[PDB]
């Protein structure tokens, strides 16, 4: 039906800032909610009506935006791993994108 | 805090109508269910999302199999008045051998995030 494009397998330096961006193309489905998650950790939620929400565990190291993207500030070596952008849409359903970060 | 109550296994006769229960518990004030999605984790990419429910738009069935003709939301209601998506129980009319498998019910909520529950559908065979 549709596809998610990512920024790809990104590489960054310790102490810096990076941008995690996703885009859902080849569909006109109403994007109700965007979830920025890890394997078993929720980073941030972007609701179409309720707005942004940042997890308290990432409240001081994550910045909302650009658009439906995430900005990781003051990068540590522990920040290395898979990042997921889960797009909750109507009527298509649930789309998922994966980004691997290396610090 | 919030959890998904689903039956581990649901058994049903071939041709009959079966119910796949999915409930979001407990009711938390301030928590908004943005979307409800039924997915088959075994099925291919273009056949993952079998059913979906929006609080404003209502129900939708993206996958042509089982499609809108054989699927329906038992208690899920849209807003016209506030919406009730707490009860995500799905009905499967005219059960076939292809319907046997795993069914994941997912709740897209704010600000708790995503919460899911999985159910195995056992299609019983006669003779």
């Amino acid at each position: 039906t549709g596809t998610i494009e990512t920024t790809g397998n990104i590489s960054a330096e310790k102490g810096g800032s990076i941008i995690l961006q996703c885009h859902l193309s080849s569909t006109t489905a109403q994007v109700t909610q965007v979830n920025w998650e890890q394997q078993d950790q929720l980073l941030a939620i972007s609701n179409a009506d309720l707005g942004w929400h940042i997890s308290p565990s990432f409240k001081d190291r994550v910045a909302p935006g650009p658009g439906l993207g995430l900005t990781l500030q003051s990068l540590t070596v522990n920040d290395t791993g898979e990042y997921f952008c889960i797009y909750h849409t109507y009527p298509d359903g649930t789309y998922t994108g994966r980004i691997f970060l290396e610090v | 805090d919030v959890r998904v109550q689903v039956l581990p296994e649901v058994r049903g006769q071939l041709g009959g109508t079966v119910e796949l229960p999915c409930h979001l518990l407990p009711p938390v004030p301030g928590l908004y269910i943005s979307l409800v999605t039924w997915q088959r984790p075994d099925a291919p990419a273009n056949h993952q999302n079998v059913a979906a429910f929006h609080p404003k738009m209502g129900p939708s069935f993206p996958s042509p199999k089982p499609g809108s003709e054989r699927l329906s939301f038992v208690s899920a209601k849209q807003s016209t008045t506030e919406a009730e998506l707490q009860d995500a129980t799905l009905a499967l009319h005219g059960l076939t051998v292809e319907d046997e498998g795993n069914y994941t019910c997912e709740f897209a909520t704010f600000p708790k995030g995503s919460v899911r529950g999985m159910t195995w559908l056992r299609v019983l065979v006669p003779r």
